[PDB]
């Protein structure tokens, strides 16, 4: 039976083809001695004795000795399965690199000994679990996003764009605003507590001026947040402000035009004739997607930036955070996808170049 | 790339209209006396094949997304749908068709006008 594995740069998304949803998801860490390591949550708790280490960085493989532990831990650790028993499916980033395709494809059947193996990227994946062939993607993640414009099945490198700030940038900041407005986070126990803050209180405002603006009149934007010790704390114009900072990237003090902007301009650098197509099909995925708030914002963002008279459609689906992951699931699972994994025969003809005539 | 799937081999041989409906994550023919009643939990891809003058012949694909479909119903119609233009060559022009929104052009495939009937097969999952 077929795997999916989605790795990202924060969790991995682990399961089986014709599964609905990842069985097992998990943090992307390896730890080891300041057995010989630990991987995911067992890493995190002994953090204490271990260095800890990410092998992905803005969803680029970059530590080929941790990425196996990774993927060892995966099979063996999470899904119990035996590798060389299933036929594996792989995610990647757009615009990965040549030779990093190249190694994917070397450890799998070199080290893991798959019968096969295929690698897809991960926003197309998306785009096909909203049951759609032509839209354009917001993939944002804990350490990557991207704007992805796709045409009848297939990404338009050209015109695809990369920011280098998400969730865990996000995390950070409401971090400082945090602890700007009296009380202290600091710590990597802290950096987790405020994670939880920013997935449960936070929401983008539809109007942040006026938002704001609200939230120094009455305290009707104003939540409590039991910690962990006990104590109780009082969440304010933090729960908007942290997510702002995807359409205001100045906040971060980073450069880049915010995600409506890099949206319209990823658009305009298609084919006219497309546009239209793209306009009205936004797909949104990934966790840093998941504020309340974020799909009428965006909606409310682009139309202001193009023509009065363009159809314009954002799509964010509740399960969003697992998109990539269920769109591998049903590539992987349908009758026609027989002949397109890459064998371990054509892998020993042709060697790791193979990947590039068999995978998009 | 390349498919061997045997309807992959009936696609778009001759001028008509071919149905096929999506049946946990296979393609399936649809009986040619059903053509036009559509089962609102289902997904559907459609291929229209008309004869140029040139002796080549055009395609349109269009999948077809009802109300109460699952999603690996309407996921696997586009995936489908992206493997039989590919086949063709990428001579097809791809189109989304969603209950109650279709196109003018795909509503006049059917001559005694579509029909929606509530049901269908169970998803795959
Ligand atoms: N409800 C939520 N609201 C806001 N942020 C959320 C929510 N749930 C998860 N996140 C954030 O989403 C991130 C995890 O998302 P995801 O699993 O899609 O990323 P990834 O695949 O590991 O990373 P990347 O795609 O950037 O390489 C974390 O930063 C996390 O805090
Ligand atoms: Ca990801
Ligand atoms: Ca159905
Ligand atoms: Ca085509």
């Amino acid at each position: 039976t077929a795997l999916v594995c989605d790795n990202g740069s924060g969790l991995v998304k682990a399961g089986f083809a014709g599964d609905d949803a990842p069985r097992a998801v998990f943090p992307s860490i390896v730890g080891r001695p300041r057995k010989d390591s630990y991987v995911g949550d067992e890493a995190q708790s002994k953090r204490g004795i271990l260095t800890l280490k990410y092998p992905i960085e803005h969803g680029i493989i970059t530590n080929w000795d941790d990425m196996e532990k990774i993927w060892h831990h995966t099979f063996y650790n999470e899904l119990r399965v035996a590798p060389e028993e299933h036929p594996t499916l792989l995610t990647e980033a757009p615009l990965n690199p040549k030779a990093n395709r190249e190694k994917m494809t070397q450890i799998m059947f070199e080290t893991f000994n798959v019968p096969a193996m295929y690698v897809a990227i991960q926003a197309v994946l998306s785009l096909y679990a909203s049951g759609r062939t032509t839209g354009i993607v917001l993939d944002s993640g804990d350490g990557v996003t991207h704007n992805v414009p796709i045409y009848e099945g297939y990404a338009l490198p050209h015109a695809i764009m990369r920011l280098d700030l998400a969730g865990r940038d996000l995390t950070d900041y409401l971090m400082k605003i945090l602890t700007e407005r009296g009380y202290s986070f600091v710590t990597t126990a802290e950096r987790e507590i405020v994670r939880d803050i920013k997935e449960k209180l936070c929401y983008v405002a539809l109007d942040f001026e006026n938002e704001m603006a609200t939230a120094a009149s009455s305290s009707s934007l104003e939540k409590s947040y039991e910690l962990p010790d006990g104590q109780v704390i009082t969440i304010g114009n933090e729960r908007f402000r942290c997510p702002e900072t995807l359409f205001q990237p100045s906040f971060i003090g980073m450069e880049s035009a915010g995600i409506h902007e890099t949206t319209y301009n990823s658009i305009m650098k298609c084919d006219i004739d497309i546009r239209k197509d793209l306009y009205a099909n936004n797909v949104m995925s990934g966790g840093t997607t998941m504020y309340p708030g974020i799909a009428d914002r965006m909606q409310k963002e682009i139309t202001a930036l193009a023509p009065s008279t363009m159809k314009i459609k954002i799509i964010a689906p509740p399960e969003r955070k697992y998109s990539v992951w269920i769109g591998g699931s049903i590539l992987a699972s349908l009758s026609t996808f027989q002949q397109m994994w890459i064998t371990k025969q054509e892998y020993d003809e042709a060697g790791p170049s193979i990947v590039h005539r068999k995978c998009f | 790339m390349v498919v061997e799937h045997p309807e992959f081999l009936k696609a778009g041989k001759e001028p008509g209209l071919q149905i096929w409906r999506v049946e946990k994550f296979d393609l399936v023919p649809v009986p040619t006396c059903l053509y036009g009643d559509f089962f609102t939990g289902d997904a559907y891809v459609i291929l229209k094949t008309v004869q140029l003058r040139n002796g080549n012949l055009q395609y349109d694909l269009h999948y077809w997304l009802g109300n109460e479909c699952s999603q690996d119903e309407s996921g696997a119609a586009a995936i489908f749908t992206v493997q039989l233009d590919d086949y063709l060559n990428g001579r097809a022009v791809q189109h989304r068709e969603v209950q109650g929104f279709e196109s003018a052009t795909f509503l006049g495939y059917f001559k005694s006008g579509l029909k929606y009937k509530k049901g269908g097969v169970a998803s795959g999952f």
